[PDB]
């Protein structure tokens, strides 16, 4: 698998696309982690995970602050067993508390994650909740998200002369709407089978073609092939029914907008596109 | 918890907590302890807290202090850290009457360079590289401690909190306002540490944001369109500014050579993006046979 970055003046661009696979490699995702939650079914995570999205909106955190709260969520259930429906709010927006301040310069305070939850979870039982996380996973809290590699490839794709890779320099909508199919996709727990920057590379795929996700990604057909054809029927439950327009958020520029996590009520999409397969 | 560990003596306070130095009780190991209450934190467990934990989890490299492990004990959190024995803000205010020594002060920069190539090879800013968080041995080596204002960027960055670093050792961009930075700033921590090392005294010592600017245009020239395209359209620039001129190098930094002149030149070029990286300034003439010395403590 090829590097695809190009020459950087800050690094030598082998060892920075080297040491980013080895963090694809060492972060472990288990589309299977549900079977150690009996009591737990798949659609409960979708309802889980599409509730913080519309947390992030109203908040107007950023998708990698959902991104970072989703494989935070994934990662720490495969770390545990047993855990009952009524405790998973509690453990989503502890993970959403953690990858704020994390990813945000002015974080929401505690007061606000504890306030979406209309009671459900206190302050104090959050911060107990955000050690119980972080320990259980060892503090391994840098992954590379699916959106982050998202942002690598449209970076790759829109490469001017500059090669200045750093600086933002790529369109918002195709941006906004690859990360909307990927937003449905990561709702079904069947996604972790794939590894996150086939995952992104997938979802753009669907939205260009295999040139562009060959000279953006370094991968091979072969590659993604499996993930590619897993992705089909959410692609078409995109494309039936539009893609999103660019919101406004007030206090956030408009050409920084879409870096902005976004919701729509997603979960009968969600239905649609496991109906077909 | 503190059941495995010998507290021995309080030896400082940064700006997060108390540092104790502290033994093993089963290997005899020496470490040093950062104590992070959590009973005084109405967020939890700080950001500054999470961030430097997770990065150095991440960062295993000669050039950078060891993170080896992390107890929750009580409402405290205990980061265990490798010891090491002085930093280098203290080092030289013990030195200042001597200087510190030219060997010494080509390994010392020739280190902290590759543990920031390491750094920014793993996408991290530092954002805080003072003399206060470069922590010495008696075997010569010095490391990057401290990374609580550290953060990791993308590919590509967005807009990152606002000043950051020290004043007297941030660069120019972000006090004039500059909407993304990266890299760059921690080449000019660096130099502003390069020359404080051999005039002994602080390079840029302002005592205010706008004042911190003056200090830098007083010795580097004030920039202009032509030296650093797009500065006067930066939003805390204003054409009132005092037009000041370069200075000779024999002037600023006396007791630097050539290459000296030539290294630290780059380091501190106004425009981000034509300033000298960290990988590249490791292959820099300079460090043509650089040594390893023990220090005077
Ligand atoms: C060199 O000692 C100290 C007290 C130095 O003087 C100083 O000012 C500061 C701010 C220090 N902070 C630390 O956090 C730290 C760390 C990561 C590792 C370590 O091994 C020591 C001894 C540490 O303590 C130093």
């Amino acid at each position: 698998r090829g590097s695809p970055l190009p020459v950087l003046s800050w690094a030598n661009r082998e060892e920075v696309w080297k040491i980013m696979l080895n963090k694809e490699k060492t972060y472990l995702r288990d589309q299977h982690f549900l079977e150690q939650h009996p009591l737990l079914q798949p659609k409960m995570r979708a309802i889980l995970l599409d509730w913080l999205m519309e947390v992030c909106e109203v908040y107007k955190l950023h998708r990698e602050t959902f991104y970072l709260a989703q494989d935070f969520f994934d990662r720490y259930m495969a770390t545990q067993e047993n855990v009952v429906k009524t405790l998973l709010q509690l453990i989503g927006i502890s993970s959403l508390f953690i990858a704020a301040k994390l990813e945000e310069i002015y974080p929401p305070k505690l007061h606000q994650f504890a306030y979406v939850t209309d009671g459900a979870c206190s302050g104090d039982e959050i911060l107990t909740m955000e050690l119980m996380i972080m320990k259980a996973l060892k503090w391994r809290l840098s992954p590379l998200t699916i959106v982050s590699w998202l942002n690598v490839y449209m970076q790759v794709a829109y490469l001017n002369d500059l090669h200045e890779v750093l600086l933002p320099q790529y369109p918002q909508q195709i941006f906004i709407q690859i990360a909307e199919l990927l937003d449905l996709c990561v709702l079904d727990v069947d996604c972790l089978e794939f590894p996150y920057g086939i995952l992104a590379a997938s979802a753009l795929y669907h939205f260009s073609s295999s040139e562009l996700m060959q000279k953006v990604s370094g991968y091979q057909w072969c590659d993604i092939e499996n993930c590619v054809k897993w992705m089909v029927p959410f692609a078409m439950v995109i494309r039936e029914t539009g893609s999103s327009k660019l919101k406004h958020f007030r206090g956030v520029a408009d050409e920084d907008a879409h870096n902005i996590q976004t919701h729509r009520d997603s979960l009968d999409l969600l239905d649609k596109a496991r109906a077909k397969k | 918890s503190m059941e495995n560990f010998q507290k021995v003596e309080k030896i400082g306070e940064g700006t997060y907590g108390v540092v104790y130095k502290a033994r093993n009780k089963l290997t005899g190991e020496v470490v040093a302890l950062k104590k992070i209450r959590l009973d005084t934190e109405t967020e939890g467990v700080p950001s500054t807290a999470i961030r430097e934990i997770s990065l150095l989890k991440e960062l295993n490299h000669p050039n950078i202090v060891k993170l080896l492990d992390v107890i929750h004990t009580e409402n405290k959190l205990y980061l265990v850290f490798e010891f090491l024995h002085q930093d280098l803000k203290k080092f030289m205010d013990a030195s200042a009457l001597t200087g510190i020594p030219l060997p010494l002060i080509k390994s010392y920069l020739f280190q902290l360079l590759q543990g920031l190539a390491f750094c920014h090879s793993h996408r991290v800013l530092h954002r805080d590289l003072k003399p206060q968080n470069l922590l010495i041995n008696t075997e010569g080596a010095i490391k990057l401690a401290d990374f609580g204002l550290a953060r990791a960027f993308g590919v590509p960055v967005r807009t990152y909190t606002h000043e950051v670093v020290t004043l007297w050792y941030r660069a120019p961009e972000i006090l004039l306002g500059c909407k993304y930075y990266s890299t760059a700033v921690d080449i000019w921590s660096l130099g502003c540490i390069f020359a404080e090392m051999v005039t002994r005294r602080a390079l840029f010592p302002g005592d205010s944001e706008i004042d911190q600017l003056f200090r830098i245009f007083r010795t580097l020239g004030t920039p202009d369109e032509v030296v650093w395209p797009g500065v006067t359209s930066m939003p805390d620039y204003k054409p009132s500014f005092p037009k000041w001129a370069r200075q000779d190098f024999s002037k600023v930094v006396p007791p630097l050579d050539e290459d000296g002149r030539s290294l630290l030149s780059q380091m501190l070029h106004y425009d981000p993006n034509k300033r000298i990286s960290a990988k590249a300034a490791l292959a820099h003439p300079f460090f043509q046979d650089v040594t390893k010395p023990v220090p005077h403590l």
